[PDB]
């Protein structure tokens, strides 16, 4: 699993803007989504991403695992992720 | 280590 090779990232402070060069679609991510995206850029696997989120936010692990699962799936549906 | 959590969101804002 990895970020698609056709995607370019724009970092504006806390948030991230994504552009897909093939589909020509662009996206914005909120604070938590961008944190996850940064970890994906660093090549972190989901388990490591879950660890990072739980260490920085006041939240139970099952909630994080469930939300991450939904989030990655949403990314993949927009072809922002591949091999997921 | 104690930030307020909200579920990650992907928002599509447009296209070429
Ligand atoms: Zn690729
Ligand atoms: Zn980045």
């Amino acid at each position: 699993m990895k970020i698609s090779d056709a995607v370019v990232s724009a970092h504006i402070d806390d948030e991230v803007v994504l552009l897909h060069l093939q589909t020509g679609t662009y996206f914005g991510l909120d604070a938590v989504g961008s944190r996850i995206w940064s970890l994906l850029e660093e090549g972190k696997r989901p388990e490591e991403i879950v660890d990072a989120i739980c260490a920085e936010y006041s939240v139970d692990r099952p909630t994080v695992e469930r939300d991450l699962r939904d989030f990655l799936r949403a990314l993949a549906n927009k072809e922002l992720l591949e091999g997921y | 280590m104690t930030k307020t959590y909200t579920a990650p969101t992907l928002v599509e804002y447009g296209g070429l």
